[PDB]
């Protein structure tokens, strides 16, 4: 019998990034 | 919205949505669950191209015109982008925002229903990665109250793999099976789409023609599927029209103008599809005596199977033609194959059984199963038949093979399909299958042991039945028996070789004019009876291409030509001349 | 009736919805399907309906035009395939048992193993079965599982290996057609 | 006479490209060539010393004098190296035919089957016949390449499903360099 082969799985990354806000006045 | 969100009863109104033909089996299955107190979202599932997403459209159709039932007057069809509505967020809170928005609306007005064409794609990754917030996990509890109404799209392939992997969701969408229509319905269905596009391209399209289109591009295009393939093939027809005519041509597109729309879709010579090739056919065993003389009886056989075949007597399941080329070596077994693929214009497919001799060599051909490598491989035969739905197969050394690859052959005749690793199904019933052996050769020009000579005519059939199996035999259209070469067909060999040394000097200028003498000399030499003519390549390449190609590049030979063969009787060897 | 026979026949959902659905959804079939003479009432015919719907048989319309057909099934093998009347006679015999309501409940309509020399009709009669009821053939050639590895292909490869993915060749062929006819041909060379 | 040997002597980008940058880069140094004086006409020896500089060859192989290393190939390698003087010789007939145009053009250029014992040089005659003509030198040890397995990455490596810009390991080598000789190692055991 042929041996077997094994296949990985990679995982994506993404983030969302917050935002600050200034006030002019 | 404003934006992610396109009505489809409005723009049913104005155009656009085609309109749906022999769907009513299908439409009255969503209608039933559209009208169920709970988990009322119908899904379509069917294979690409089966008119996933023209049921869904032509239902907003249907409820403008008012064909629907009277509960599903009112309602409203909307039409979710995933792609515009999770563009621009830039932000944790941006698709919520915007999504909880979408449903508010359609929580409001409980007659509204959202179709959500390719379903499949929020479930894999909706609106986060690296968390768990998704699009489906906000919908999850408003499908089970039945606040909002869903209709959802997706492949079957689609919805084994990512769709049913989250029950919850699955559980609230139900499933309605879509089958690929039969011809009889596809033809009804361009007939209604005749007009839109007819307009589009100012053309006709005759009633001969929408037929020709499904028909042909079912046998020569395989890959896609009949509803979307018609559609291409037909439209495409009105480009043609657009662009190759000059001023005031026919505007009816024939059958003639579909054959070759089709052809080029299946990257054929347009020989085979089209109605006028009759004259290759016709003459084409003549043709072939010309390419590879000798044995007439053999020519023949392959013209009256490639005839039925393509006259509408052919094998409803089982291939073009399956044939055992049983006889020596050198007697042009193989070549009539490739020269048979030339005139047919289709690919040539060769095959090595020498190397497929183990038991474990017939993965190679049908792939690797699941786990175990070559698995990503496709597989060499299912590759090539896919690949090239319409070409010769040639296996050579047949009774070499393992008993493993005789019996992936058997379903091969009678069946006209192999499975491969994946699954995908190898339809080549148009391929024909061609085999060369020489397992009965030995005891016909060996004689037999003993004082006396016995009957020794049928002794070569009877091998063939023990090396083969009865069934793989039987399967067999028919068996075609090679002679040995004639004296004065060898003759008329060692001509067709120097014809091509000949033909490809006389362009570059140099003249070659070959004794008689020297052609009978190689013949001897280049013809092995054990070996058949497979050395007349060799010898003649170093007999005459080894001393030619070095004056060739310096010397007198360079130009001029000029060039006398000739043999000398004391020696026997074969003297050269060179001129300016 | 729609809690018991969900349980014998829908399968891949809980008990709870599964007895919902058939009963939610049998609400729209008898109040839409008919355009007029409507049912008020829900009687156990239009419960199996609906369960034979979801899964693709049926169980009580066996005495219904259905009836005729099965009476014409050996005949009608008998016209496209001559000789070998004993093959046909288990395959119709069986189907009836099962549709009458005498099946196994835990076993498949019928198996049976036709063994004979070539071409002497043990492809055609099941090719020609399907065709009759109108039923998906799922054709599987078991010349092409020589070895063992093979194995995966019918019930797709276990966790953490290639092909993992892709499933079962058999078992989402059945699960699509759970009611066609299931044809295993050279099985001795498997 | 430029496209012809850009495409060869090159081996970096495809035809149109080439000859576009060629003809471009020929005119610039033509132009600036001298401080005062100046060749309105071009010359097929001007443009090949340009070449040479992108190429990265020097401008007497960059030259179109194909027929003058072959006529003198074993002269070159015999001044280059010393040693099996009959054997080098017999690999100069050899290719002079090859590359006098006769024969199926399809069939590869290259039919030789060196067999000797090593240290006599026998690698250095393939570095040096590629040096002079100007094609590339790719070393495939063949003695890597023993297991069953190790066969597949010639065509393609196991797991590389994402990665299929580099493809098979000689498929990959051969077609970027369509002008290279191939040197195995110990084929007698594989
Ligand atoms: N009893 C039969 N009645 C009518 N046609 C038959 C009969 N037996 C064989 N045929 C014809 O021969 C073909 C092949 O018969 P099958 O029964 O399918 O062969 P098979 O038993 O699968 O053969 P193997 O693979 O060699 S054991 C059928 O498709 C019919 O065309
Ligand atoms: N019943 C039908 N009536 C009219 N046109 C149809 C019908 N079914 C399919 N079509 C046409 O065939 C195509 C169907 O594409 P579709 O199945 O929606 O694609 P996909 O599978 O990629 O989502 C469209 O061109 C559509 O107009
Ligand atoms: N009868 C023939 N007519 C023309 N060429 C022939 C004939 N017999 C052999 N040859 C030549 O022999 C060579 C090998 O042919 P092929 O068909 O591969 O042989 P085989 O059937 O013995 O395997 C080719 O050059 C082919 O043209
Ligand atoms: N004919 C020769 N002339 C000069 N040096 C030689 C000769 N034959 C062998 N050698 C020496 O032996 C080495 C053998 O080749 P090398 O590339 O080092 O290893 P391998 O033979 O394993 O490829 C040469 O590089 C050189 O050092
Ligand atoms: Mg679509
Ligand atoms: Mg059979
Ligand atoms: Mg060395």
């Amino acid at each position: 019998g042929k041996t077997n082969d094994w296949l990985d799985f990679d995982q994506l990354a993404e983030e969302k990034v917050r935002d600050a806000l200034k006030p002019p006045s | 919205t404003e934006n992610f969100t396109t009505n489809l009863n409005q723009l049913a109104r104005v155009g656009g949505i085609d309109p749906l033909i022999g769907r009513e089996k299908e439409l009255e299955r969503a209608i039933q669950v559209l009208c169920r107190r709970r988990k009322n979202n119908p899904l379509l599932v069917g294979e690409s191209g089966v008119g996933k997403t023209a049921i869904a459209e032509g239902l907003a159709w249907r409820i403008v015109q008012g064909d629907v039932p009277e509960v599903m007057a009112d309602c409203t069809i909307y039409s979710l982008d995933i792609g515009s509505l999770l563009a621009g967020t830039k932000y944790r809170g941006d698709f919520e925002k915007r999504f909880k928005a979408l449903l508010k609306q359609l929580e409001q007005d409980t007659n509204s229903i959202l179709f959500i064409d390719e379903i499949h794609t929020i479930i894999g990754a909706g609106a986060a990665s690296g968390g768990q917030v998704d699009a489906a996990n906000l919908i999850k509890p408003l499908l089970s109250s039945g606040k909002i109404r869903v209709i959802g799209s997706t492949t079957y392939q689609e919805f084994s793999n990512i769709f049913e992997k989250d029950r919850a969701l699955a559980r609230r969408f139900q499933k309605i099976d879509i089958t690929e229509p039969s011809i009889e319905e596809t033809v009804q269905i361009i007939n209604g789409l005749k007009p839109k596009y007819e307009a589009h391209h100012d053309v006709r399209y005759t009633a001969k023609a929408v037929r020709a289109a499904v028909e042909l591009a079912v046998k020569y295009i395989n890959d896609r599927h009949l509803p979307d393939k018609a559609i291409d093939v037909i439209d495409e027809a009105g480009a043609r029209a657009r662009l190759m005519p000059v001023s005031k041509r026919k505007k009816t597109v024939n059958v003639a103008d579909i054959e070759s729309v089709v052809a080029r879709i299946a990257r054929i010579p347009e020989k085979s599809v089209s109605q006028s090739d009759r004259d290759t056919l016709k003459n084409l065993g003549d043709r072939l005596k010309m390419l590879v003389f000798g044995q007439d009886k053999a020519i023949e056989a392959l013209t009256e199977a490639i005839k039925m075949a393509r006259a509408g007597l052919g094998h409803e399941h089982k291939p073009v033609g399956s044939f055992l080329f049983a006889g020596p070596t050198g007697v042009g077994k193989t070549e009539v194959t490739v020269q048979l693929s030339k005139a047919l214009g289709i690919e040539l497919l060769r095959f090595d059984m020498s190397e497929y001799m183990e038991r474990h060599t017939v993965s190679r051909l049908i792939g690797a199963p699941p786990g175990y490598v070559g698995f990503d491989q496709g597989g060499l035969l299912t590759d090539a038949v896919i690949k090239h739905p319409h070409a010769v197969l040639l296996l050579d050394e047949i009774e070499k093979a393992h008993p493993d690859v005789f019996n992936i052959l058997l379903q091969v005749m009678d069946n006209g399909t192999l499975t491969d690793n994946n699954g995908r199904k190898a339809d080549f019933r148009n391929v024909v299958l061609v085999m060369t052996t020489n397992a009965g050769v030995r005891e016909t020009e060996r004689k037999s042991i003993g004082l006396i000579h016995q009957d020794n005519s049928t002794d070569a059939m009877e091998e063939i039945k023990k090396i083969f199996t009865p069934e793989f035999r039987n399967r067999l259209d028919n068996i075609i028996w090679f002679d040995h070469l004639s004296t004065d067909v060898i003759h008329q060999v060692v001509d067709k070789f120097i014809v091509e040394l000949q033909v490809q000097l006389d362009q570059k200028g140099v003249s070659l004019e070959v004794s008689q003498e020297a052609r009978n000399w190689l013949a001897e030499k280049g013809y092995d009876r054990a070996m058949g003519a497979r050395p007349m390549a060799r010898v003649i390449q170093d007999n005459l291409k080894k001393p030619l190609a070095n004056e060739l590049l310096f010397g007198s030979l360079v130009d001029g030509g000029q060039v006398t063969v000739a043999l000398d009787k004391e020696k026997n060897e074969l003297t050269y001349g060179f001129q300016s």
